[PDB]
C-alpha cells in the first residue's frame, strides 16, 4: 500500500542557446497523501515554477508535471529534488543535457 | 371464565396475621402480585372487561403510510422523472417505526395497500382532454433486474407480480407472505456484516425485502402531471418475541438508531404538592 | 432462603447474601433440537471444557460512577476453549448464567441494576458516522458509560440516562434483570437462553447480548471507611454446541 | 476515444490544498479541472478555446458540485484512524458505430475495492470498506439513480455532443524534433541516446541497430509537456567502437517514413 | 349474472377494516417457526412489569440519574412530605415515560388498579417509617399529613424485606378513565410522608434514596387505540 | 367451508359466517379473536417459587 515514486528530467525543446527553452520533470509511480516537488539551478531554489494538474494513471498511481521557464547554456545545470513520505532524504537526479 | 377477561376482586375482611403481602423485595427481581384485596377491605365486584383492544393482532393490525412516492408524466429533475423506486423497509415513518421497535423479533404476513392521486403540474395552460390514467407497480425481488428508465426491457414483468390500476376505482391491494430467510424479522441486529467486525452496522444487514417500481403506463399527456403513491402496511397474522423497552428520543435516519441525549420526562418545579 | 451454591464443570460459585435465581424467560437453556436445527454436520458438544465459569476483570465502583457494559459471546473471545472453539467454527449456540457480585458493608449503601439485553443496538456518539467495532467491545475490558454526553468522533453515545439505545433507563426491567441492594443483597444471578431469531449463529459478526450493571442509588459512605468496593462478573456458558469447522478465524 | 473523469478526495487534505479535485479527460489529453478551493469547473483554453454561454459549462459545474458531497460522506461510515484518499474512475468509451460502453470503478488507498453495477446492485465489492459506503451513498436516495442516468444516457450523449464538434484536435500530427547525442561512461563502452521532442501523437517506437541488423529498443521512457506534446527517451550501454554505425530507425503518426538519424 | 346493488361503502379504504386480498406470491413457503423464547400475545403483559419512576424530575435533573433518586434525609420535626404527584399515568409528567405511561399513550381509555413499589436503598444500618396515601380526587391536595391519614395509606417499616407496595384500588364513578386527562373523570393525588424519621448509627450519609416503581394489577385494561404525542417528525428519514 | 363463529359483544343473531376464497394462508383475514395471555414470562421470571403472602428473603 506503499509506492516510491521514478523521476523523468527532460526538456520541452530541444536545448538551443540563448532562448528560453522549458524543463519539463516527470514524477509518477507513487501513492502518498502528499508529494512534494521542487526545482533547482546547482542549489537554487527556483521560486516560480508552474504546477500542473495532479491526476492519476490507470493504475490508480499518481504523476504529476513540473516545469520551469529556463535558458539553457554549457554552466547551466539543472536538478529536481522530490520530497515523500517514504524516501527520509529528497531525492537527488540531476538533469543531462543530451535528453 | 372466558378468556381475556379480566379478574374480580374477591371480597375482603379486617386482618391482624403473621402474612404479609404488602413486603417484598425488588432485588429479586420480581413483580408482587398485591390485588387491592391484600391492603384494604373490598368488596366483591364482578368485573366484566376484556383485554381485546390490548391483543398483539389489534395493536398492530391498522394500516399505516411507510412511504410517499413521487412521479411525473415528463422528466424535469432525476427526482420528478417518469419512473421512481422504493426499497422497501418499515424504518421511514416514525409512526409505524416506533410500534415495531417495540418487540425484538416479529413474524407477520403484509397487506399492501396504495393510495395514488395525481395533480396536474402548474403551467401557463391547462386546457386539455385526457384519457384517465394507469398506472403501474411492479415489485422486484432481491437479485431481479431492475428498469433503467422508461420503455425499458424490464417493464414486461415476465416473472415479478406488477399491478396495474387506472384512475378512479379501488384502490390495489395485494397480500404479500412471511419472506424472510431466517425465522423472525430482526428489528434489532447488535452486529457487523462482515466477519471482521466492520462493514455497516446494525439492522440493515439482514431485511432484504426488495425494490418497488412506479411508473405511468400511458406514454405521454398534454401538459405533464405529477402523481403521488403513498403505500400503507398493515401486518396480520402476527407473532411477537422479546419486549423491547418503548424509544424516548426521535429517530434521525432510517438505517440507523442514532439519537441526540434527551430528558428522562418532562419537568416540573418541586417534588412535593402543596395546596390543600 | 438466602444461600445458594452453583456447580458447572469444574468450579463452584458459593454465595451466602443472595436474592434469588432470575432465569430468563421461564426457559432454562437446553442443546437444539432435531425438529428446529438446519446445519446438518455433527455439532460438537465439549460439556466440561467449554461450560464453566469464567471470571472477568474487577471494576471499581466510585461515587461518581456511571455505569459499564459487556457484550456478549464477544466478552469470552479468549476464555480458554469457549475461546478456541469459537475461531475453529463458524456456527455456534449457547446460553448463560451471569453472576455479578460486589461486597461492601453494613455501613455503605448503593444499588445496582444488572441487565442483560438481547441486541441492545447502540447508537452512535455523533451522528452521520459510524464508528469502530472497538469503541463498542474491547475482548474483555468493561466498556463503561458516562455522565454526560459523549462528543467521540467514533464511538456509541455513552449519556447513562438514555442507555446507548435512545430509551429511557427506568424501562430497562423488562429485560431479565435483578438488582444488587448493598442493604439487603450481595450477588446478581441470571440465566439466560439461547435467544435470536435464527437456530444458530456465527459468534463474531453477532453480539448476541449485552450485559450493562447501572448504579441507580450512588455509593456513599463515610470517608474513614473501606474506599475501594470492586464488581466481578462472573460468566458461565450453558449447553453450548458448535458448527461449521474450518481452518482458525476470524476475518 | 473516450471521455474519462479522474475522481480523487482526502480524507485529511494538507492545508492549501483542495480536498476533493476532478480531471477530465477527453482520451489522451486534460479539458476539465475543478476542485474544493474555487468552487467551480474550468477549462484549461487547450481543446475548445469558446465560452459556452450558461447552456454547457454551467451543468458541468452543477453536476461536480453533487460528486464532491458524495466523496465526502465517505468517512462517515469509515471507522479507522487512518487517513483515506477514495479514487475514482468515470466514464465511458465509444462503441462499434453507436452503444457506447461505460466504466466505472473506485479505489481505497491505491487498491480497486467498489465498482458500481450496472444492474443490481448499484455499487458493490467484497470488501469491508466498499459495503459501508455503498450503503453510505444510497442513503441520499438519489444518488444511485444520478449515476444510473449518467453512465448510459448524458455523456454518451455528450459524447456524440463531442463527436462532431472539435476535430482540429483529433488531426494533431507534430513529426518530432530528433537529436541524437552521445555521453562517455565506464572503460570499454559507451552510453548512447536517441530524443524526441515534442510530438502531439502517443506512438513511437524507437530502437537501435548495429550495421543493418536489429539490435534492441532500450529502454522507452514517455512524458507529456505544458502544450499537448509529448516525449520519448531511449538509451544504451554500447560499443565504445563503431559509433558510426548505430543508426535509429523510428517512425510516427506525424511521418510516412522511419527516418535515419546520425551521429 | 347474479342481480346485486352495491351498498354505500363501496370502494373506500377504511384504514382499519378486515378483508381477503389475492396474494402476489402464490403458494410461497414460508420457513418453520421456532421456539424463541419470551413470546408476547398481549401489551398488557408488558404494563404488568415494573419500571422505576421518575419522581424527582425538577430540572435540571432530567438529564442525568438524579431524576429517579428521591431522597430522604433525617429530619427534625416529624410528618413532612417526601414527595407527591397527581395520578394521570399516561398525562403526568411523573408518570408517562415509564413503562406503563408509553403503553397507555397508544390508548385513550384506561381501567384498573395500580401497584407503586417503594425500595429504600439506604445503609443496612439506618432505619424509618413512611406513611405512603393515596387521596380520591374529591376534596382537592391533602396538605399535612393530618389530612393523609383519613385516605387510603400504608404504613411502611423498613427492614429486611426492603420495599413495600402501595396498591392504588379503582374507585371512579365511571368504567373508565381518559388517559388525556380532563376535569370530569380526575383520579386523585399520592403523596408519601415522614411516618416517624430516619435515625442512623453515627459514620453513615445522611441522604439516602428510595426509588419508586409503577406497574398495572391483574384487573388493568385498555381501550380505544390512538397515535401517541410523543414521537414527531417533519419529513421522511432517509 | 363456512366457518361460523361468534361475534365481539357487550356483556350484561350474534354469529358472523367466514368464507376464505383463495389458495393462500397468507390472504386471509386478520386473527383479531385470541386473548390468550401468560404474564409469567416477564413478571415471574424466578426459579424458586416466591409465595405472595410470605417474607420474600
Ligand atoms: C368465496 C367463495 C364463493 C363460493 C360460493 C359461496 C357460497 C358457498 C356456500 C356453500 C359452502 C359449503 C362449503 C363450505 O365450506
Amino acid at each position: 500500500i506503499q509506492r516510491t515514486p521514478k523521476i523523468q528530467v527532460y526538456s520541452r525543446h530541444p536545448a538551443e542557446n540563448g532562448k528560453s527553452n522549458f524543463l519539463n520533470c516527470y514524477v509518477s509511480g507513487f501513492h502518498p497523501s502528499d508529494i512534494e516537488v521542487d526545482l533547482l539551478k546547482n542549489g537554487e531554489r527556483i521560486e516560480k515554477v508552474e504546477h500542473s494538474d495532479l491526476s492519476f494513471s490507470k493504475d490508480w498511481s499518481f504523476y504529476l508535471l513540473y516545469y520551469t521557464e529556463f535558458t539553457p547554456t554549457e554552466k547551466d545545470e539543472y536538478a529536481c529534488r522530490v520530497n515523500h513520505v517514504t524516501l527520509s532524504q529528497p531525492k537527488i537526479v540531476k538533469w543531462d543535457r543530451d535528453m | 371464565r372466558a378468556v381475556g377477561r379480566v379478574a374480580d376482586t374477591v371480597a375482603s375482611g379486617p386482618v391482624n396475621t403473621e402474612q404479609i403481602p404488602a413486603l417484598t423485595a425488588v432485588e429479586t427481581g420480581h413483580t408482587s402480585q398485591v390485588v387491592p384485596s391484600d391492603t384494604m377491605q373490598t368488596r366483591h365486584v364482578i368485573n366484566y372487561h376484556t383485554r381485546s383492544e390490548s391483543s398483539i393482532e389489534n395493536f398492530m393490525g391498522r394500516a399505516a403510510c411507510v412511504y410517499i412516492a413521487q412521479y411525473a408524466t415528463e422528466k424535469v429533475n432525476d427526482e420528478l422523472d417518469r419512473y421512481t423506486n422504493w426499497e422497501i423497509t418499515t424504518r421511514q415513518v416514525a409512526q409505524l417505526r416506533r410500534k415495531l421497535e417495540m418487540f425484538t423479533y416479529m413474524r407477520f404476513d403484509l397487506e399492501i395497500t396504495f393510495v395514488i392521486t395525481s395533480s396536474q403540474r402548474t403551467s401557463t395552460t391547462y386546457a386539455s382532454d385526457s384519457p384517465p390514467l394507469t398506472h403501474q407497480v411492479m415489485y422486484v425481488p432481491p437479485g431481479g433486474p431492475i428498469p433503467k428508465s422508461y420503455e425499458d426491457f424490464a417493464w414486461q414483468t415476465s416473472t415479478n407480480p406488477s399491478v396495474f390500476w387506472t384512475e378512479g376505482n379501488a384502490p390495489p391491494r395485494m397480500s404479500i407472505p412471511f419472506m424472510s430467510v431466517g425465522n423472525a424479522y430482526c428489528n434489532f441486529y447488535d452486529g457487523w456484516s462482515h466477519f471482521s467486525q466492520s462493514g455497516v452496522y446494525g439492522y440493515t444487514t439482514l431485511n432484504n425485502m426488495g425494490h418497488l417500481y412506479f411508473r405511468h403506463v400511458n406514454k405521454s399527456t398534454a401538459y405533464p402531471v405529477n402523481s403521488v403513491a403513498r403505500v400503507y402496511f398493515k401486518p396480520k397474522h402476527v407473532k411477537a418475541w422479546v419486549p423491547r423497552a418503548p424509544r424516548l428520543c426521535p429517530y434521525l435516519k432510517a438505517r440507523n438508531v442514532n439519537f441526540n441525549v434527551q430528558g428522562v420526562t418532562e419537568s416540573r418545579n418541586k417534588i412535593t404538592l402543596d395546596r390543600s | 432462603d438466602r444461600v445458594r451454591s452453583i456447580t458447572l464443570g469444574n468450579s463452584t460459585i458459593t454465595t451466602q447474601e443472595c436474592a434469588n435465581v432470575v432465569v430468563g424467560y421461564g426457559v432454562w437453556p437446553t442443546y437444539l433440537s432435531d425438529h428446529e436445527a438446519t446445519a446438518v454436520d455433527q455439532p460438537t458438544q465439549p460439556d466440561v471444557a467449554t461450560c464453566r465459569f469464567y471470571t472477568l476483570e474487577s471494576v471499581k465502583w466510585e461515587s461518581s460512577s456511571a455505569g459499564w457494559w459487556w457484550k456478549f459471546p464477544e466478552a469470552l473471545s479468549d476464555m480458554g476453549l469457549f475461546g478456541q472453539n469459537m475461531q475453529y467454527h463458524y456456527l455456534g449456540r449457547t446460553g448463560y448464567t451471569i453472576h455479578v457480585q460486589c461486597n461492601a458493608s453494613k455501613f455503605h449503601q448503593g444499588c445496582l441494576l444488572v441487565v442483560c439485553v438481547p441486541e441492545a443496538e447502540m447508537g452512535a456518539a455523533t451522528t452521520d458516522h459510524a464508528f469502530n467495532h472497538t469503541k463498542l467491545s474491547n475482548i474483555g475490558q468493561a466498556m463503561e458509560f458516562s455522565a454526560k454526553k459523549s462528543t467521540d468522533q467514533t464511538g456509541p453515545q455513552t449519556a447513562v440516562h438514555n442507555a446507548g439505545m435512545g430509551v429511557a433507563v427506568g424501562n430497562l426491567t423488562i429485560f431479565p434483570h435483578q438488582w444488587i441492594n448493598l442493604r439487603t443483597n450481595n450477588s446478581a444471578t441470571i440465566v439466560m437462553p439461547y435467544i435470536n431469531s435464527v437456530p444458530m449463529d456465527n459468534m463474531y459478526r453477532h453480539y448476541n447480548f449485552t450485559l450493562m450493571v447501572i448504579p441507580f442509588a450512588k455509593l456513599e459512605h463515610s470517608p474513614q471507611a473501606s474506599t475501594y468496593v470492586p464488581i466481578t462478573v462472573t460468566v458461565a456458558p450453558m449447553c453450548a454446541e458448535y458448527n461449521g469447522l474450518r481452518l482458525a478465524g476470524h476475518q | 476515444l473516450s471521455l474519462l473523469y479522474h475522481l480523487t478526495a482526502v480524507s485529511s487534505p494538507a492545508p492549501g490544498t483542495p480536498a476533493f479535485w476532478v480531471s477530465g479527460w477527453l482520451g489522451p489529453q486534460q479539458y476539465l479541472s475543478y476542485n474544493s478551493l474555487r468552487g467551480e469547473a474550468e477549462p484549461c483554453g487547450a481543446w475548445v478555446w469558446e465560452n459556452q454561454v450558461s447552456w454547457y459549462w454551467e451543468k458541468e459545474t452543477t453536476d461536480l458540485r453533487i460528486k464532491e458531497k458524495l466523496f465526502l460522506e465517505a468517512f462517515k461510515a469509515l471507522g479507522g484512524k487512518g487517513p483515506y484518499t477514495l479514487q475514482g474512475l468515470l466514464g465511458c468509451e465509444l462503441g462499434p458505430d453507436n452503444t457506447s460502453v461505460p466504466t466505472a470503478k473506485f479505489a481505497l488507498n491505491g487498491e480497486e475495492f467498489m465498482n458500481f453495477d450496472l444492474k443490481q446492485g448499484t455499487w458493490g465489492g467484497d470488501w469491508p470498506e466498499a459495503l459501508a459506503i455503498s450503503q453510505r451513498w444510497q442513503q441520499q436516495d438519489k444518488a444511485a439513480n444520478k449515476e444510473l442516468t449518467f453512465l448510459l444516457f448524458s455523456c454518451p450523449h455528450r459524447l456524440r455532443e463531442h463527436l462532431e464538434r472539435g476535430r482540429g484536435n483529433l488531426e494533431w500530427k507534430e513529426p518530432p524534433s530528433m537529436r541524437l547525442k552521445a555521453r562517455p561512461s565506464s572503460p570499454g563502452f559507451s552510453v548512447l541516446t536517441c530524443s524526441a521532442f515534442s510530438f502531439y501523437p502517443p506512438e513511437l517506437q524507437l530502437r537501435f541497430l548495429r550495421n543493418g541488423l536489429a539490435a534492441g529498443t532500450g529502454q522507452g521512457d514517455f512524458g507529456p509537456n505544458s502544450d499537448g506534446s509529448f516525449h520519448a527517451s531511449s538509451s544504451l550501454t554500447v560499443k565504445s567502437g563503431d559509433e558510426h554505425h548505430y543508426c535509429c530507425i523510428v517512425q510516427h503518426a506525424g511521418l510516412a517514413q522511419p527516418l535515419r538519424v546520425e551521429l | 349474472g347474479l342481480p346485486t346493488m352495491n351498498t354505500p361503502g363501496s370502494t373506500q379504504f377504511l384504514t382499519s377494516d378486515d378483508f381477503q386480498s389475492p396474494s402476489a406470491m402464490p403458494q410461497f413457503d414460508v420457513t418453520p417457526e421456532i421456539q424463541i423464547p419470551g413470546q408476547v400475545r398481549n401489551l398488557m403483559e408488558i404494563a404488568e412489569v415494573d419500571s422505576v419512576v421518575p419522581v424527582n424530575n425538577t430540572e435540571g435533573h432530567v438529564n442525568s440519574m438524579e431524576a429517579y433518586r428521591i431522597p430522604v434525609r433525617p429530619q427534625t420535626s416529624s410528618g413532612e412530605q417526601v414527595f407527591g404527584f397527581q395520578l394521570q399515568p399516561g398525562h403526568d409528567s411523573v408518570l408517562k415515560h415509564t413503562l406503563l405511561g408509553e403503553i397507555l399513550n397508544y390508548y385513550a381509555n384506561w381501567s384498573g388498579s395500580m401497584k407503586l413499589t417503594f425500595m429504600y436503598c439506604g445503609a443496612a444500618m439506618a432505619t424509618g417509617k413512611f406513611l405512603i396515601a393515596y387521596s380520591p380526587p374529591g376534596a382537592g391536595v391533602p396538605g399535612s399529613r393530618r389530612d393523609a391519614m383519613l385516605g387510603t395509606h400504608v404504613i411502611w417499616d423498613v427492614g429486611l424485606q426492603s420495599s413495600c407496595v402501595l396498591c392504588v384500588p379503582w374507585i371512579s364513578q365511571t368504567n373508565y378513565r381518559y388517559v388525556t386527562s380532563d376535569a370530569y373523570t380526575d383520579a386523585g393525588y399520592i403523596t408519601c410522608w415522614y411516618q416517624t424519621s430516619i435515625v442512623t448509627p453515627p459514620d453513615i450519609p445522611t441522604t439516602s434514596t428510595i426509588l419508586c416503581f409503577v406497574s398495572a394489577c391483574n384487573d388493568f385494561s385498555v381501550r380505544l387505540l390512538r397515535d401517541t404525542p410523543f414521537i414527531t417528525q417533519q419529513a421522511l428519514f432517509q | 367451508g363456512a366457518q361460523v363463529s361468534t361475534q365481539k359483544t357487550g356483556a350484561h343473531i350474534i354469529h358472523y359466517t367466514n368464507i376464505n376464497y383463495y389458495k393462500d394462508s397468507a390472504s386471509n383475514s386478520l386473527n383479531r379473536q385470541d386473548f390468550t395471555q401468560d404474564p409469567s414470562k416477564f413478571t415471574e421470571p424466578v426459579k424458586d417459587v416466591m409465595i405472595k403472602t410470605l417474607p420474600a428473603l
